[PDB]
């Protein structure tokens, strides 16, 4: 152990040094996109990778069987895992080529109008249409078009991809690549703080069943609404048409809100006009976000944060990517990159991204390799709960953004919950179903000959969505989604959503919140903040179930907090729908 | 003056804005407790047997839907002969409702138990909630439920509907009134 301890100590010191240089070069690129910064980024990343691999190989000299300290054992497990290298040179190179190819096919995909070949849109255009248009035919040829133009090109690549990733996983002592992806949750330890990979399946399956009753109410409701929007297209007891779900994949139903809004006459809360009247700007927005976190006993934003961060879109001719991201560069250097406008959407986003910085700061004291979230879904879960709080009527009133005498309209709260349900609940069946499908594909439960047969069978049974047109096995609809084509784990969105409400509810209980969870504001709750920090400061140095207990007082994922959040919507939907809840397949 | 005429129920508590010994010559106090101690008095009918619901920090329907003190409590009984209450009516619940059909603001309602309408300390129950209590006190159903609106409008100008539950209890001693008095400086 002592030799491994010295090894990791040396590694961690140098790793922060090299990682910092890598992060700096990447930052400079993203806030100033040109050839000079791109070159610095590529060189700094290369130096980092060479460093990491050098020590990864050296780490093989420290058997885990000789280690008693959990901190050392854990860091060695991270540096030691081979990952891709367990593969031979030919398969490693081939896999890289395939992954690059799938990404390229997706990003350069376009679909042309079959009745007007001269009218053709790129993915960005197609998304804009699928997220806006109310025309049955326009949405249909785009939905089918995307599957034909992109899905059919990725099909054969996804098949080879699955085979190669499974071999990679086996070379690392996993059953398959699905098992590899379920690795991030797995933890070891005494008492009830251990978590086998197989347990993740049991938890997500158990949770879905607990969520389902809520979703059936939302589904039947949306069905009833779309039946009027698209007359004679939808069966009263059947599944929803896949192309009429608000976007290209049916991932978020948010854009259906205009069609499914419970009480159209009632507007939601939007303080954009107030922020503009009061002359808010990017700096003020982030300063208010800081005040929020400080009120619960968390840390200051560093002088370096305010100086280095890019909170506004440059007017100096510099080209940037405005997509909001939080950065941790190491050496106590924290930054946010976000082209903030004076809107409610960016107001809430500023809170979201600063939440990520607060988490990154919390475990800054930890060993480099352990400087991450307890799991993949912990970072976004922390961000989202801060947004939920920031968006409440109560918080907005206290900030002077929402009129103090603004009435408590129950119709508005139903519209709010409905909109939130379309985004948060509607996506859960999708995420669950998608991962269930992929895991079964990697595991070998769903054979190539039944990939689409089971994809759509599962869509009807789990999500309640039906394919507008029948598909054979030359299709690969899952691959037409960004996260699938680009080899990302999608379960993080399922677990994040569940954890999001466990954290919010637990913090709301500590804060002594009474009434509906969707109106909970954890501002000025230093007790909840302390309980939160107790979890945040751990990074991934402890079993994530240990980290979970520190905040939610449980060692397992729990659906109840979500059901509680949307409980007022559930009751409304239930009485509105009566006995037409649910669907046939 | 507060002993002249009838006595209001918890959901419609009266408010009015001295010699304590003389007060004790009108009523017999069973519980006298003070918190952190022009004067304002909030008063309503309430049973002695369930007097525990008058004490701060207790979890009860009285302090949730009818009246929650903002921070001395005098729980006492007296014969007003004013007049004595026939019975005691307390809201056990109240929650927001929305219209089933958006095309008709006055039509069939869907009520949501989770949209709990809290009394809010120092505030009367919202008029939709108070109306339920007022009806329950006269309906004679031992527990009275109703979906009502009472002159309060939303951000558009449509009626605000609420559903409440008003539970009526019979006294053991029908010859006296049991009253709760909340006196603040
Ligand atoms: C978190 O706690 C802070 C205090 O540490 C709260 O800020 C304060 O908000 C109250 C109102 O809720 C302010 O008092 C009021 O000011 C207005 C004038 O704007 C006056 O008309 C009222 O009669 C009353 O005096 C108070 O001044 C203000 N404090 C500061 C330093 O701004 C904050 O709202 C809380 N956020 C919460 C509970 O969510
Ligand atoms: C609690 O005490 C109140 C009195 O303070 C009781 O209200 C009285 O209830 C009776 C019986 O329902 C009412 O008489 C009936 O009136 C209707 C007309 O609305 C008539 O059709 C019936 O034939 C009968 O005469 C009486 O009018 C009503 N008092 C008042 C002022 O309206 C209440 O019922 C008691 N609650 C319980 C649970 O005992
Ligand atoms: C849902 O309705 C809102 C309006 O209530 C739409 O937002 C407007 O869209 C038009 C057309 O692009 C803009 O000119 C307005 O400025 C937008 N208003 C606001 C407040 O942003 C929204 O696009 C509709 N959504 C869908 C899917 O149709
Ligand atoms: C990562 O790769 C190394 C090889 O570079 C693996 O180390 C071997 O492990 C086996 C036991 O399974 C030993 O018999 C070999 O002698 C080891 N070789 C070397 C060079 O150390 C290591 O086990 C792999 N990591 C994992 C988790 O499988
Ligand atoms: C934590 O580890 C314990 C074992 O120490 C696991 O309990 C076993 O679970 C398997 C599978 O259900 C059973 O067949 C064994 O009989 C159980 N053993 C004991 C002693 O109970 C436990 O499930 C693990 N916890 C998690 C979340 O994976
Ligand atoms: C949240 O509410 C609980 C009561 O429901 C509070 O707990 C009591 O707090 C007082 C001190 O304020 C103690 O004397 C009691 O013994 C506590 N009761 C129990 C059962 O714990 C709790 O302090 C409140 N939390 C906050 C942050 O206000
Ligand atoms: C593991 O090593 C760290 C030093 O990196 C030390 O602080 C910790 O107490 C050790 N834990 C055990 C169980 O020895
Ligand atoms: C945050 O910054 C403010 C302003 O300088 C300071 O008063 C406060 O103590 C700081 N809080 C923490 C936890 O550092
Ligand atoms: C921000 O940092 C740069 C670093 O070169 C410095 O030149 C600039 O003056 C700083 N701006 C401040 C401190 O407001
Ligand atoms: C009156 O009581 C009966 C019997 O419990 C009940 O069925 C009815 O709904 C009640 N009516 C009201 C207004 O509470
Ligand atoms: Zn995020």
């Amino acid at each position: 152990e002592e030799k491994a301890r010295e090894f990791l100590d040396k590694f961690n010191s140098e790793a922060e040094n090299w990682s910092h240089e890598s992060a700096l070069a990447s930052w400079d690129y993203n806030t100033n996109i040109n050839d000079k910064n791109a070159q610095k980024m590529n060189e700094a990343d290369s130096k980092w990778s060479a460093f990491y691999k050098e020590h990864s190989k050296l780490a093989q000299g420290f058997p885990l069987q000789e280690i008693q300290n959990s901190t050392i054992k854990l860091q060695l497990q991270i540096l030691q895992q081979n990952g891709s290298s367990v593969l031979t040179a030919e398969k490693s190179k081939r896999l890289s080529t395939i992954l690059t190819t799938m990404s390229t096919i997706y990003s350069t995909g376009k679909v042309c109008n079959p009745n007007n070949p001269q009218q053709c849109f790129t993915l960005s255009g197609l998304e804009d249409i699928m997220e806006k248009s109310k025309d049955y035919h326009q949405r249909l040829w785009i939905w089918e078009g995307w599957r034909s133009e992109v899905g059919k090109q990725l099909r054969p690549l996804y098949e080879e991809y699955v085979a190669l990733k499974n071999e990679m996983a086996r070379g690392n002592n996993y059953k398959d690549y699905g098992d590899y992806w379920r690795g991030d949750y797995e933890t070891e330890g005494g008492d009830g703080y251990n978590y086998s990979r197989n347990h993740l399946i049991e938890d997500v399956d158990r949770i879905f069943l607990e969520i389902k009753p809520l979703y059936e109410q939302l589904h039947a409701y949306v069905r009833a609404k779309l039946m009027n929007a698209y007359p004679s297209r939808i069966s009263p007891t059947g599944c929803l048409p896949a192309h009429l779900l608000g976007d290209m994949w049916g991932r978020f139903w948010t854009n259906l809100y205009n069609l499914t809004v419970p009480f159209e006459k009632k507007q939601n809360i939007d303080v954009t006009d107030t922020m503009k009247k009061q002359s808010w700007d990017a700096e003020k927005i982030f300063k208010e976000a800081e005040k929020f976190y400080l009120s619960v006993g968390l840390h200051n934003m560093t002088p370096e944060f305010w100086n280095n961060s890019m909170l506004t879109e440059p007017s100096d001719g510099r080209q940037v990517v405005c997509h909001p991201t939080a950065w941790d560069l190491g050496k106590n250097d924290f930054r946010i990159k976000m082209c903030t406008k004076v809107t409610m959407d960016d107001f809430l986003t500023a809170h979201h991204e600063m939440g990520h910085i607060q988490y990154d700061m919390a475990y800054a004291k930890q060993p480099y390799l352990l400087r991450n979230g307890a799991n993949e879904g912990f970072h976004e879960a922390v961000g989202e709960i801060m947004s939920l709080s920031a968006a409440t009527p109560k918080h907005l009133k206290d900030l002077g953004l929402l009129a103090q005498n603004y009435p408590e309209d129950y119709e508005t709260e139903i519209n709010f919950l409905l909109k939130q349900a379309l985004n948060i609940v509607g996506t859960l069946p999708f995420t669950y179903m998608l991962e269930k499908w992929r895991w079964m594909v990697f595991e070998g439960k769903i054979p190539k000959e039944q990939w689409m047969e089971k994809w759509w069978e599962m869509k009807r049974e789990i999500v309640g969505v039906v394919e507008p047109l029948p598909h054979d096995e030359t299709y690969c609809d899952p691959a037409s989604l960004f996260h699938v084509a680009n080899d990302y784990s999608f379960i993080r969105y399922f677990t994040r959503t569940i954890l999001e409400f466990q954290f919010q509810e637990a913090l709301c209980q500590i804060a002594n919140h009474t009434g509906p969870l969707h109106k909970c504001d954890i501002s000025n709750s230093t007790e909840a903040g302390k309980q939160l920090k107790n979890m945040l400061e751990l990074g991934k140095s402890k079993p994530w179930t240990f980290a979970l207990e520190q905040i939610a007082r449980t060692k397992e994922m729990d659906a109840k907090p979500l059901l509680n959040y949307f409980k007022p919507l559930f009751s409304w939907l239930k009485e509105l729908n009566g006995n037409s809840v649910g669907w046939s397949a | 003056k507060l002993f002249i005429g009838q006595v209001p129920q918890p959901y419609e508590f009266g408010r009015l804005v001295y010699n304590f010994t003389k007060l004790l010559s009108y009523f017999q106090v069973n519980t006298f407790q003070c918190q952190k101690v022009s004067l304002t008095v909030d008063w309503f009918a309430y049973r002695v047997e369930d007097k525990s619901d008058l004490l701060p920090g207790s979890s009860s329907d009285l302090q949730r839907f009818n009246y929650k003190p903002t921070y001395c409590l005098i729980s006492a009984y007296t014969n007003l002969v004013g007049v004595n209450p026939t019975n005691y009516t307390t809201l056990t619940n109240c929650y927001g409702c929305v219209d089933k059909d958006p095309a008709n603001p006055w039509g069939d309602q869907i009520c949501i138990p989770e949209f709990v309408t809290e009394v809010e300390p120092g505030f009367r129950p919202k008029p939709s909630c108070a109306r339920v209590g007022l009806e329950g006190h006269i309906s004679g159903n031992d527990t009275y439920s109703a979906i009502v609106t009472n002159g309060e409008l939303d951000s558009t100008g449509d009626p605000i509907w609420r559903k409440g539950v008003a539970l009526t209890k019979q006294p053991i001693d029908s010859s006296r009134a049991d009253l709760a008095f909340f006196v603040s400086v």
